[PDB]
RNA sequence: UUUGCUCCACACAAUAUAGAUGGAUACGAAUAAGGCGUCCUUGUGGCGUCGCUGAACCAUAGCAGGCUAGCAACGGUGCACUUGGCGGAAAGGCCUUGGGUGCUUGCUGGCGAAUUGCAAUGUCAUUUUGCGUGGGGAUAAAUCAUUUGUAUACGACUUAGA
RNA sequence: AGAACUGGCGAUGCGGGAUGAACCGAACGUAGAGUUAAGGUGCCGGAAUACACGCUCAUCAGACACCACAAAAGGUGUUAG
RNA sequence: GGCCAGCAUCAGUUUUGGUGGCAGGAUAAAUCCAUAGGAAUGUAGCUUGCCUCGGUAAGUAUUAUAGCCUGUG
């Protein structure tokens, strides 16, 4: 119809970090609408999309895809550790994030 | 969750609104924010006037140009405790700024937008009761602010023609609802009622 | 500690209607009506009966039950302000200098113009405030009257007069002069 | 505050013109031409620009200027500028206005003898003035070396920066001022002798 | 310190040839657990007795639970305690279900009130209060009077969201 | 030419009063209010619903409209008679709040068909309504 | 300066993108008080009801949504017209009339879908610009040099010149 | 300024104390995963605008060891004795 | 069989849930039941006194037309 959505909209916030170190490995990762670790419980191990565009095409597409995994929960509101095949841009800290239903368990 | 949430500042405790507007922000939800005026802060309305008379003296001695600025209007004060809590001099933080914008009044589009509160930062839900607080709008005007009275005329103006507005709607609804009565008690309904509608 | 309450009783009497809405206070009776506004408080007004209504706070700390009298008092005053009224008097007082007092007006105003206070060329102008009446008492020397239905504005209104007659640089132990509240009491005689 | 619209006159002295124009003699001239069409048809237009003026509008100002041509000066072009109306109500105001396009006022019809006004203007050119004349600043010794129409001490040493507050050499003259409170001892008439 | 539970702890001085069976002395001691309670334990005997632990042992040790869990009492507490420019002795009433939960809000209060950390309390005496008008501080006596009922004005439900579309109520 | 004082209106801590548990073990259960501590702690009791006689703090607790008569400090089998004898029970099913409360259990039972079935239902629905108003 | 400029139209090319993927869904005011309904004596009024979160409301089925038939309704909605009116706080958007046309999953039918091979965003958005095409529209000026001296260190300023 | 015992800095990065030789934590081959220390978790900033009982309103409140100061003496502010 | 993946079954490490059986203690303490006795923030009844036809209040009154407390089992 008009929505075609199979995934949970979701947002790259930070790589794991200290107060005064990050590391690119980890990204963390909000989903909408899970509030606490119990909730994202669920995702773990879903499939993450950033999904991205380019100028130059490639084969035969001008969008591209980095994909990942979540790995686990982190801290007490719903937040979502994940990583990917290459560690995210960062300039994308703030920028939209798929995480699919595969594999399920339902 | 929306593109853009505009934020009706009336009744909201400065630092408060502040602290989670630029958390929006940084995650990527554009934020607007309207009625700066009717903005509060707590403690009574000298000790937030001794505030700012002491931000006020701080400027720089060889030349006052270069030095902090002072903005008197109700808005650009609530974007300093917004700026204040945004790692503003990096791309990141310019960026998420962007984001924002502030204002006195709702001006248009934003008058006919729908706008939201911030129960967190709601003083009336915050605030002791019996603490003193202070208006944004009475702080501004008292440091230089020029602009109150042609808030208020406009503002005033604009809360006529949302009345009729909502007037309207609220007749437009009690049809509605009364259209929700023959159909009550039909078989979609009854069937629509056991599936929790 | 937080008392889990008091309340206060305010008196009701056969004239006057008093009917409050938010915590806006409106007190009609014979020589008129008085509204205030309470919004500044959180206490909790009841009706009991047409001469009866109760006003408490529910746990409340020392300054905020502190506050509850004065809320009593100052409906009170609204009342008895609109049956019997208030009535301030004054009486010049000076040792030389007749003090001169009269009543001006300059677009649509009402003055209190005070003249030659200890000898001064100056002109002295307190304003008459809307709701009060000002009278030179007959029968009386060197009297002046202020009555009203609000003892604020009333007693409000006497001060201002008697502070613009403050004496400057003299002993003002020696140097009474002035004009000062002399008598508070009511409007309505008998009681 | 801010503007909203500008209503003007169909005809419009070369005068005003000129002061639209860099190059006058080459140019061709086509200043308001097309505006000047819009009276044109009935006025529509314009009829609905002096109605909204008075429909919004807080304040209004008339566009006038000067007739340089009655006038020894050589500068040909005159000048244009705003003039606040201040009498009666907005409406009655732009009517004013309208009334008076292409028509023409007179110093008596707002200045009158003893009347207390002010006056707005650039002050007099010096160009690069020293310190001394320009502030007012003491002559140093005459046995100073490097001069001594100078200020012998710019700053302490902290704040260690020349601060706003010293006076140093520069520019002197063609300021504008507000000077007020001059009264007129005479309104004269051109056609007196 | 914790969330208490109540100990009896029973100890004695070691025996020897020519005293066997001494004494044996019982303390209630409010503690977090028995680790903390035996050493409360020595703490107060070797401020009433020729003993320390080295030459003493603790015979027994028992949680003591409240009779009556879900009756409500009027405590009168009596402790004993250090400021910072001397030590002094008070009398508290607290009105809760438990012994237990009473000595939890006591150190509570002693911490708010005087700032007292837990080592500088002593615990002399908890007791229930049998009749009332025995009861003596007045902000307990306050909710005993017959029918006693009451409001909670200004009513402040908990967002669950950060945007709210209404505005809130604080009616009850 | 009466007085007439507002009011407001609140529901008030007292033997007798019936809460909704908001958080814990219990949770969505009612239970009433059998004594009374200080400002801050009540003793409740809800037996019919199955929760503990146990002291509780107010501010996990929502105090409700409804009340029923009982002697303060009764007991949990004394509470359970005058409670039924008062059926507040059925008291607070007719309530708006209640139903409320049942509706949104529902929706979050629907299976993902039964979901399409109330779509449809509301199309249905949508048709006969949006007819109804525009008639008259 | 080799046929330039501009608004509408579509066509191709390129360049981006702080990050579409059903919907930013409009009183005001109070909070020790309010919303809604209803009656009335229209008020600081009577009576009813609601909250305890948007966990809502609205939308949502059809090759990413194909091709077709019918019935019940006369309702809904997209589009382009056209009627009357509103909005200047940054109005640049809102409401209203009328015929036209499409869609309608309100209900009942006929046909189609595979091989993209067990997943691979599987490409459906909106920025700016460039080249031609033809339907409207419009046919300037500034600068150098010269010149004034209300100006000026040089620039700049201010004048003058078919 | 000068001694005693130990532990350090010097010769040493790493995490914390914003910052800092010496404090807290912890001593280093190149890395993956996990769990922690000291210290934190409104926002800057990873992490509960968590829970709970009190106390505090400052017309120069207060806010975490080393540490970047305050005293005698006063208050019918308020709190508990 | 170069490159990169998906699923399955395992192994090493680890994290986060659901659920079954037991042990201890005042062989938890409570509730609940039985029983004895008691009291007040005194339930019914009663008295007297104002008071719009029965409501208030101040007496009495210990289970009655509510209940609670304490001990023992
Ligand atoms: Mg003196
Ligand atoms: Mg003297
Ligand atoms: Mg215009
Ligand atoms: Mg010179
Ligand atoms: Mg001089
Ligand atoms: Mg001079
Ligand atoms: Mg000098
Ligand atoms: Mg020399
Ligand atoms: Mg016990
Ligand atoms: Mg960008
Ligand atoms: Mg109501
Ligand atoms: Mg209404
Ligand atoms: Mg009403
Ligand atoms: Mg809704
Ligand atoms: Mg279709
Ligand atoms: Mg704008
Ligand atoms: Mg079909
Ligand atoms: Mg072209
Ligand atoms: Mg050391
Ligand atoms: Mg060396
Ligand atoms: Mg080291
Ligand atoms: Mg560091
Ligand atoms: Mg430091
Ligand atoms: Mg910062
Ligand atoms: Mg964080
Ligand atoms: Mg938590
Ligand atoms: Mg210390
Ligand atoms: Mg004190
Ligand atoms: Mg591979
Ligand atoms: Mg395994
Ligand atoms: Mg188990
Ligand atoms: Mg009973
Ligand atoms: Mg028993």
């Amino acid at each position: 119809a008009e929505s075609h959505r199979l995934y949970v909209k979701g947002k790259h916030l930070s790589y794991q970090r200290s107060k005064r170190v990050n590391n690119p490995n980890v990204s963390l990762i909000k989903i909408e609408g899970v509030a606490t670790p119990q909730d994202a419980q669920f995702y773990l191990g879903k499939r993450i999309a950033y999904v991205y565009r380019a100028s130059k095409e490639v084969r035969g597409s001008k969008i591209r895809v980095m994909w990942g995994k979540v790995t686990r929960t982190h801290g007490n509101s719903g937040v979502v550790r994940a990583t990917f095949r290459n560690n995210l841009p960062a300039k994308t800290f703030g920028a939209s994030v798929r995480i699919f239903l595969y594999p399920s368990n339902i | 969750v929306e593109p853009v949430v505009v934020i009706d500042g009336k009744g909201h405790l400065v630092g408060r609104l502040a602290s989670v507007v630029a958390k929006q922000l940084l995650n990527g939800q554009k934020i607007v924010v309207v009625r700066a005026e009717e903005l509060n802060i707590s403690g009574e309305f000298f000790r937030n006037k001794l505030k700012y008379h002491d931000f006020l003296r701080k400027a720089t001695a060889f030349n006052k140009t270069r030095g902090p600025f002072h903005f008197r209007a109700p808005s650009r004060i609530f974007y300093k405790a917004l700026r204040g809590m945004v790692s503003h001099k990096t791309a990141r933080g310019k960026a998420a700024l962007e984001r924002l914008k502030v204002f006195e009044g709702i001006p248009p589009p934003y008058d006919k937008k729908k706008r939201v509160v911030v129960p967190q930062a709601l003083r009336v839900l915050r605030l002791k009761p019996g603490r003193k607080y202070t208006t944004l709008g009475k702080l501004s005007t008292s440091v230089g602010w020029k602009y109150e009275d042609v808030v208020a005329k406009l503002e005033a103006k604009r809360k006529v023609s949302s009345a009729e507005y909502y007037a309207k709607k609220r007749a437009f609804t009690k049809k509605v609802a009364s259209a929700n009565a023959t159909a009550a008690e039909s078989d979609v309904a009854k069937q629509l009622a056991a599936l929790g509608y | 500690m937080k008392y889990i309450q008091t309340e206060q009783q305010i008196e009701v009497p056969e004239g006057v209607t008093v009917s409050i809405k938010s915590r806006i206070v409106k007190v009609v009776g014979p020589r008129g009506t008085l509204t205030k506004n309470l919004k500044h408080i959180d206490v909790t007004f009841t009706k009991v009966n047409n001469q009866l209504i109760k006003v408490a706070v529910h746990n409340g700390g020392r300054k905020h039950v502190a506050a509850l009298r004065t809320v009593k008092s100052l409906v009170d005053n609204m009342i008895t302000g609109v049956t019997k009224g208030y009535k301030y008097k004054m009486r010049y007082v000076y040792a030389h200098f007749p003090i001169n007092v009269n009543i001006v007006e300059k677009d649509g105003a009402k003055f209190i113009e005070v003249r030659n206070f200890l000898g001064d060329k100056k002109i002295r102008n307190v304003p008459v405030r809307d709701g009060v009446t000002i009278e030179f008492s007959t029968n009386v020397k060197d009297e002046i009257v202020l009555s009203g239905n609000s003892v604020e504005d009333v007693s409000q209104n006497a001060a201002d007069l008697q502070q613009i007659c403050r004496v400057r640089n003299k002993d003002i132990r020696k140097f009474l002069d002035g004009i000062y509240v002399s008598h508070k009491g009511f409007i309505t005689e008998d009681l | 505050l801010r503007s909203l619209t500008t209503v003007w006159a169909e005809h419009l002295s070369d005068e005003v013109k000129r002061r639209f124009y860099k190059n006058w003699y080459k140019s061709k001239k086509k200043a308001f031409t097309k505006y000047s069409a819009k009276y044109a048809q009935d006025g529509a237009g314009i009829e609905r620009e002096l109605a909204r003026i008075k429909k919004y509008a807080s304040v209004v100002r008339v566009l006038v200027h000067t007739q340089i041509r009655k006038t020894p000066l050589a500068q040909k072009k005159a000048h244009l500028a705003e003039i606040q109306l201040n009498g009666g109500s907005i409406s009655e105001k732009v009517d004013w206005a309208r009334e008076h396009f292409e028509k023409t006022v007179a110093v008596d019809s707002v200045f009158e003898q003893n009347e207390m006004i002010d006056a707005i203007a650039v002050t007099k050119g010096h160009g690069f003035e020293g310190v001394t004349h320009r502030w007012g600043t003491k002559k140093l010794p005459r046995k100073t070396h490097r001069g001594l129409r100078k200020v012998a001490c710019i700053g302490a040493w902290h704040p260690a920066h020349v601060m706003w507050s010293v006076a140093r050499a520069g520019q002197r003259g063609y300021h504008s001022r507000t000077s007020i409170n001059h009264k007129i001892y005479r309104v004269g008439k051109g056609d007196d002798e | 310190m914790a969330h208490f539970k109540e100990y009896q702890v029973i100890g004695r001085r070691l025996p020897t040839e020519s005293v066997p069976e001494p004494k044996l002395f019982r303390m209630r001691i409010f503690a977090s657990n028995e680790v903390i309670a035996k050493s409360r334990y020595w703490y107060f005997l070797q401020k009433l007795h020729k003993v320390k632990k080295a030459s003493g042992e603790i015979v027994s040790i028992n949680q003591i639970n409240e009779a009556h869990p879900t009756k409500v009492k009027n405590f009168g507490v009596w402790v004993r305690y250090d400021s910072r420019s001397g030590t002094h002795n008070m009398y508290k009433e607290i009105r809760d279900v438990s012994r237990v939960a009473a000595v939890e809000t006591l150190y509570q209060d002693m911490a708010a009130r005087h700032r007292a950390r837990f080592r500088s309390i002593h615990i002399l005496k908890v007791a229930e209060i049998e009749k009332t008008a025995d009861v003596k501080r007045q902000y307990v006596k306050q909710f005993l009077t017959k029918d006693l009922k009451f409001p909670l004005p200004h009513r402040v439900q908990k967002s669950t969201k950060t945007f709210s579309y209404k505005r809130p109520s604080t009616f009850y | 030419t009466d007085s007439i004082v507002k009011a407001s209106n609140w529901r008030l801590v007292e033997v007798g009063r019936v809460v909704l548990i908001k958080k814990g073990q219990s949770a969505g259960k009612l239970a009433a209010i059998v004594e009374i501590i200080d400002q801050k702690k009540v003793l409740i009791d809800g037996p019919k619903a199955g929760v503990p006689r146990q002291a509780i703090n107010l501010g996990q607790v929502v105090l409700t409209p409804l009340t029923f008569a009982l002697p303060r400090g009764a007991r949990t089998a004394t509470v359970s008679k005058k409670w039924a004898a008062a059926a507040v029970c059925e008291k607070w099913a007719a309530s708006s709040w209640a139903k409320k409360i049942a509706q949104r259990e529902r929706r979050a039972a629907l299976t993902d068909f039964e979901r399409f079935q109330v779509m449809v239902l509301r199309k249905q629905k949508r048709y006969t309504v949006k007819k109804a108003l525009a008639k008259a």
